[PDB]
This record gives C-alpha cells, structure tokens and sequence, in this order.
RNA sequence: UGCGAAAGCAGUUGAAGACAAGUGCUUGUCGUUCGUUAUAAAUGGCCUCG
C-alpha cells in the first residue's frame, strides 16, 4: 500500500473510486490502530499479575 | 511468422527463419538484392542481409537485425533507391508513414510523418456567428 | 514529582506500579496519574505523527498567446 | 484572523524574531492554516523561516502542551511537502535531523505508556468493583 | 480477556506459574503490539495523501 | 541401432541406438568400454538447437 | 503562416536581419516575427476576431512487445 | 603495438585482434603469417543510437577472433554482442544479455558463439538461423569460455561466484558438449 | 510390442537415466519462473484464490 | 567514511589535465593524474529429455 500511493498518487486525484478504497482503508487501518494499542494495554496490566 | 527463402529452379526450401512473433504481412527488397525486409503484426522490422561476399558466394541471407519503429501492425513496406534516393518507407494501423535508409536501417535515422497533413482542408471558421 | 530519556524515568514508574501492588495504590492519587498517562499518551501519539511525516487533457482550453 | 496573518506575513517580509510569537497567538484555528499556507506561502524563503521557527520550537520541547505548533507542522509538511525537500540549504537539513531526532525518541516512548496507562485502567476497575 | 483479567485479579496472583499456562496469550498479544509502529507509519502516509485530494 | 567408427580415428568406435522418443542414445565402445569396463559409458542426445518442432522422433 | 506542427507570423514592412530522407533535388522538379511549435498536430488554424486566435487540434488494440524495466 | 586496451587471440591461436586508444581503434593481424593485417576506428562498427545513448552502449567488455578471420564478435557493457565481417565492416546484433556480456567465444568452424555474462547462463548462438541453446542455473557469472577439443567435445568456463564479495572465488567447469554435464568440476 | 515388459533380468548392465517429471506448477509460479511480475501480481487476486 | 546496537552519534563529497558539443566563452564526460577516513533506458529474462 506504501508504494502505490507512492507511485500513483497523481492517478488518485482524478479516479473517484480510488479515493474510496482508500477512506474505508483509513477506518480500517485505525481500526487496527485501535486494537493494537488495546492490545499492548491487556499486554501491560498482564505483566503485573505476574 | 516464418521467412523462408525459396530455390526457384527446383522449387526447394534454402533457409527458414522464425523471426516474427505474428503474422509476415509484407516483404520487399532492393535493387541488387543484397536486403530483404519484412515487417508484419508483431510491429517489427526485420533486416534479412546477403552483402557479404561471402553470403553471396554461398547464397546464404543472414537475419542481420530489427527495429521497432510502429505502435501498430505494418500493413504496407515498399523501397525504393537511386543515385541520390534511399527510401524505406512503411506505414500501417498507426495510419502514419514511417522513413528509413535501406542501406543504413540498423543504424540511419528515421522520419515519422505526421498522421494528418491539412493540405486540403477539412475545416473552416467563421468569424461573423 | 512525575505528575508535576523519559521512557527511563517512566519505564521506572512502570516498575513502581508493578512494585507497589493492586492493593497499595490509593484512588485518589492514581486518579491524578491517570490523567498524567493519558496526557502524555496523547502528545506521544501526535509526535508520531509528526515523524512519520518528516520520513515521507481538457477538449476546449482558454489561454493568452505571448507574441 | 486577518490581521495576525498580515503581521505575520510583514514579519516574514522583515526577518522579525517574532515570527515564534505569531505563530502561537491562540487565534489560529487550523482551516486558516490551511488558508495561510496555501494561500500566503508562495516563496520559498518564507517556507524556510517557517520551518525553522517551528522545528526549532518543537526541538526544544516536543512534550509542549501546545497543539498549535505541531498543527503548523504538521499542515506544512502535508500541504507543501513537495518544494520543502527542494529546499537546498544544509541548516535546513541539518534542523530536519534535529526534529526528526527529538520526535524519534516520542515514538519509541509511546509502547510504554500504553502498558502504563492500560495497567492503571484495571487497577481502576478493580476498585470499582470492590467498592460495588 | 480484558474483563478475566480484571474480575479474577486476586485470583490470578495466587497462582505458582502464569507464563507456562498463559503462554500463548503472552505471544499472541507481544503480536498485536509489534503491528502499532508500523501501522502508524502506514497511517501517516495514508492521512498525508487523503488530505491531499480532499483539500484539492 | 549401428556401429560407427570414426573414418580419422580408428580408434574410435561408438554405438548410436534410437527409438520412439524424443532423445537418442550413444554408447562409446573405445579403449576397454566394451568388455572390461564394468560399466557403460552412455551419452543422451535430446537438443536441437531451436528445431524441435520439425522432429517429433529420432526413431529414424 | 501555420504548418501541420508549427504556427508563424511575418510582419512584411521589416526586413530581417542580413547576418538524407529525402531526394538530393540534384534532379529539376519537373523534366515582428513570431514562431512557435507548442501547438500541434493543427487541422486548421484562423482567426475568429481581431484578439481571438481558433486553433484546432487532434486530441485499437496493438500488439504487446514489453518494456523492461528495472 | 601502445595502449591496448582489450586483447584477443584465435582459438587455433594464430590471429591476434587488439582495442588501443589511438576514440578507440580494433587490429587484426596475423601472426605467424603476414596474411591478415588490418585495422579500424571502433566508430565505424558502433550504431549511431549508441552515440546518441550512454556510455554503457559504447563500452566493450569482450572480444573473440574467428579462426578464420572472417567474423569478430564485441560484446558491450549493454549487453548486445554485434558479429562484424571484416571483409566489408557489415555488422550483426544478437541482443540476449540484459547486462555486460563478459565471455565470448567462437566455435572452431565459426558456425557457433559462446556467450556468458551476469545471468549465469551460457548461451549458444546459433548463427545459421540466429538461434541459441541455454544451460542456465550455473553456480556463478561466467568470466571466459572456450570450445576445448578437436571436435568441440567439450566446453571449459570459468565461474565467479560474485556473493563472495570479499574474495574472487574462481571455478573451472569442464562440460560435456554433448549433453552439456559437469565433464569435470 | 510383445517384449515391453522385460525389464532386464537377464542382462549384463541395466542402464536408468529416466526422471520424474516435477510437480505442476500454478499459474502464479509459472509465471514467476518466467519473470512475468505484473501477471504474477494478477494470479495472486483471483477468485477462489486461498488467502 | 569512522565508531557503535540493530537505534543512532560525528564527518565528507576537492584540485589539475585531456576530449567532445554549443556559441576566446559556456556545459558535459573521462578503460588520465593528485589529494581526503571518505537513476536507468540498443525491444534486451533462464534449455531439452512424457
């Protein structure tokens, strides 16, 4: 995904569908980011119990 | 895509070359018959040489070298030369004119000519409306 | 004084908390360094950002001729 | 609004030192940075002043509650990405790798803090609950 | 997870060995956690090229 | 299958053995290969530069 | 003047400064200043009024011969 | 002869084909005999497009004589080999090699040319037709070739093993010609 | 073809060069094998492709 | 390029000669030298034996 926004970005202003597949990506993406953090949360509190 | 070279007399097979990717849809040659160039679907120009003294001796032709000079097929190769002409000339569903040197094809430069020339017009504007 | 490199100080902190135990903390003072840790989670975030950032024809035209 | 982007573009124009300054001043709102950068910086010398105010300032404190220098930074960067790495002085490469290096560190801050913060979350719960 | 961890706290303490009968938890959450740097940089770019044409 | 000795070097002897395949066998039977020699000294030839589709097989 | 790529104006009260594919010509056929090439290829070229210049322009599957690229 | 640049015998080893600097010029001459003497600017040989093109275009990297000394192959920094008559200067491309061709090699009867490169691939070309035979997947670049034999029974390479960048890490490869196996390794 | 079957029990040397054909190859390694990156790239997203 | 961990911390990328092109002047190159720790692009992709 890195290169082809790095490589098409010109391509993307002018293709309406592209800019979708990419704004539902960036709620999934923090989506992920959400999770991610939850997971080093669980990971933290975890630690303590031990 | 196949160029085969033909023995008149007994009506036999001397060379064969796959060259092309496609269909050979045209072939010429020069006055002396030292060149044969063939172009065809795959958008290639292929330079089959006999000038070697050699080649002559053994009348051998040898697949001397290509261009690609159309972004289409090449429908139409014709050649012609002269004490102060030397023309390749082709053109095809580019619907464009492309100019070579028989003698220096490998490596002579080239002319494409403009798809469309107006020489007779097929437009006009009016400055009153 | 840390609700008044850093890592080293906190990752420090970390350890404190896993030291001192469930039990020990007090609500009152773990409320000030919750709002602490979220404070510093949020600029943390947003340098992130920041970081990252530093790594990364028409049919009919009118124009005016220059003669 | 208007009028601090006017001082602030004379004071470009003048080499003030208070660049810093306006560059706090708590009018700003970030649609009219958009409007300031896209509209306002069209040389590069301009660019350049701004840039080393702000990555000087965030240099120095990158923990600074103040969102509005990281918002220049960050529209700045976003929005005129394109001529700022044309820019071909050393000290703006060099004040580039200082700023990278101060936001580097935060970076490799921010998985410590998440496990403290997620930590003290039960410990809250917990509480709660022996309370309830 | 997140509620076992929380309601069953005291319990889980008085326990002789965690790591050994909760070792696939530990794994499977140290992977999660190992996406969030990169993810945050795939962010950054996606949000730098989003701002870009909406603003355009 | 046939002999072949080589017209020059008569010290060469061979045998080219061909079937219904797309690949020939020669057998060098010079020096010792043919009785002494524990075991066979055997080349495949299955290449033809470019003109695989005039042959089908080397049966002939 | 307007050619197939090319568009010129001559002004014919100044004068101007003093300071291979084709056939060598060996043989007889028979028996103030503005150039510019941005503008091309031309169908036809006029003027619609005095200040307002009309420039016409031209605006199937091939075979795939791949370019390598590394 | 003064500033040779690139060196070339025969594989009978009776012609010897030599670059110097005085841009560049080739010389063929004969040996043991006063038969064959002749010389011209590498100019002549090189296409115009490779005037036009870099310097990788007009950068030879190989060179190989015929046993007659009707035919010397270059081989370009590019990759294209060109096969030059040297009765009449007329050039021939065989174009394969993506990168700098290092080894070229004529058959005895000339009928054939060895070729080897980057690719670790050696390739055969066939110059009746214009063909060529591979034997790919070899251990490292090839930096010579040879047809070794009377018959051409057998084809000696030399391999470079480039990973090695700390040290040169030579290997001599003897092939059966006839089913291209290791003859001796 | 009445001696197909021998197998050569009988003789002095019994000489085997015969290999097995390797396993067939997808599409996608097909076209990898022969340096077709941009198609390659296609076979990976294709219906019924697993994951 | 030096050190170091992998992160990073410091420091470089000069001078002459020759050739080519354009117009003594400008630019670019070097199978030329001295000194310092110091994009690519000739349509050009990998064998057969079931």
């Amino acid at each position: 995904v890195a290169v082809v926004l790095e490589l098409y970005g010109n391509t993307l202003e002018s293709s309406p569908v592209l800019q979708e597949l990419m704004i539902d990506l960036k709620t999934k993406v923090r989506h992920e980011i959400h999770k991610s953090k939850e997971a080093q949360r669980i990971e933290g509190m975890l630690q303590l119990l031990t | 895509g196949s160029i085969k070279f033909w023995d008149f007399q007994f009506a036999t097979l001397n060379q064969s070359f796959k060259a092309h990717d496609a269909d050979v849809l045209c072939l010429t040659t020069d006055t002396d018959n030292n060149y044969v160039f063939s172009a065809g679907v795959d958008r290639k120009i292929f330079q089959f040489s006999q000038n070697t003294n050699k080649s002559q001796k053994n009348n051998r032709w040898v697949n001397s070298s290509n261009r690609l000079l159309h972004g289409n097929d090449i429908r139409a190769i014709c050649a012609y030369q002269s004490k102060g002409a030397d023309f390749l000339v082709s053109g095809g569903v580019e619907k464009t004119l492309v100019i070579n040197s028989l003698t220096s094809f490998s490596n002579g430069n080239y002319r494409k000519m403009p798809t469309v020339e107006p020489y007779s017009k097929n437009v006009l504007v009016n400055k009153e409306q | 004084f840390i609700t008044s490199q850093s890592t080293q100080l906190f990752q420090l902190l970390s350890l404190v908390l896993d030291s001192i135990g469930l039990f020990s903390l007090e609500g009152a003072l773990l409320e000030n360094l919750t709002l602490y840790i979220d404070k510093q989670v949020e600029i943390a975030e947003r340098n992130t950002e920041l970081w990252n950032l530093i790594d990364t024809l028409p049919t009919y035209t009118m124009e005016y001729l220059d003669i | 609004q208007v009028e601090i982007a006017n001082i602030l573009s004379s004071h470009l124009e003048a080499n003030s030192t208070e660049i810093l300054d306006d560059l706090m001043s708590g009018s700003w709102t970030e649609p009219e940075i958009k409007k300031f950068i896209l509209t306002k910086i069209n040389t590069v010398d301009h660019l350049s002043k701004i840039f080393l105010t702000i990555s000087k300032s965030i240099t120095q404190n990158p923990w600074n509650e103040e969102n509005l220098l990281p918002l220049w930074l960050k529209w700045l960067l976003t929005l005129k990405s394109g001529e700022l790495n044309s820019i071909k002085d050393k000290h703006t490469k060099k004040n580039c790798k200082h700023l990278k290096s101060a936001l580097r560190s935060s970076e490799e801050i921010l998985p410590v803090l998440l496990g403290i913060q997620g930590r003290l979350e039960m410990l809250r719960r917990q509480a709660k609950l022996r309370e309830d | 997870v997140k509620w076992c961890l929380i309601i069953h706290g005291g319990y889980l303490v008085s326990i002789p060995n965690l790591m050994s009968t909760l070792s696939s938890l530990h794994s499977t959450l140290k992977r999660r956690s190992d996406l969030l740097p990169r993810l945050l940089a795939l962010d950054a770019r996606l949000d730098c090229t989003i701002n870009k044409f909406k603003t355009l | 299958c046939t002999f072949y000795t080589s017209l020059s070097n008569q010290n060469q002897q061979n045998i080219f053995t061909a079937g219904r395949r797309r690949y020939m066998h020669s057998w060098d039977l010079s020096l010792e290969n043919l009785t002494h020699s524990q075991t066979a000294k055997i080349e495949k030839f299955s290449r033809l530069y470019g003109h695989e589709s005039t042959q089908r097989s080397f049966e002939n | 003047f307007w050619g197939a790529t090319w568009i010129s104006r001559i002004d014919f009260d100044v004068d101007f400064p003093i300071n291979g594919l084709t056939i060598t010509d060996e043989s007889n056929f028979m028996n103030h200043f503005f150039f510019t090439d941005k503008y091309k290829p031309l169908l036809f070229v006029d003027l619609i009024s005095s200040n307002e210049l009309a420039i016409i322009e031209r605006n199937q599957k091939a075979f795939i011969q791949p370019k390598l690229v590394f | 002869w003064h500033n040779v640049i690139l060196s070339n015998i025969s594989s009978n080893g009776k012609l010897l084909a030599h670059m110097c600097k005085d841009h560049k010029s080739i010389s063929v001459v004969s040996l043991f005999d006063d038969s064959v003497n002749l010389s011209f600017p590498l100019g002549s040989i090189l296409s115009s497009q490779t005037q036009s093109l870099s310097y990788n275009t007009r950068y030879v990297s190989s060179m190989a004589i015929d046993n007659m000394g009707q035919q010397l192959a270059v081989g370009f920094a590019s990759g294209v080999i060109s096969i030059v008559s040297l009765a009449d200067l007329q050039i021939r491309l065989l174009k394969w090699h993506i990168d700098s061709v290092l080894s070229l090699s004529f058959s005895h009867d000339g009928s054939y040319l060895l070729s080897g490169g980057w690719e670790k691939v050696m390739s055969l070309w066939q110059l009746e037709t214009n063909s060529q035979q591979f034997l790919p997947r070899l251990n490292g670049i090839i930096i010579d070739c040879q047809v070794l034999g009377p018959q051409g029974n057998y084809y000696s390479l030399i391999l470079q093993m480039t990973e090695n960048n700390s040290n040169s890490d030579y290997q001599f490869l003897l092939l059966n010609a006839s089913d291209l196996t290791s003859k001796l390794s | 073809m009445r001696g197909s079957e021998y197998q050569g029990d009988q003789e002095h040397i019994i000489h085997n060069d015969k290999v097995r054909s390797q396993r067939r190859m997808r599409a996608f390694e097909r076209n990898i094998n022969q340096f077709k990156w941009s198609e390659a790239l296609d076979n990976a997203f294709v219906p019924g492709m697993a994951k």
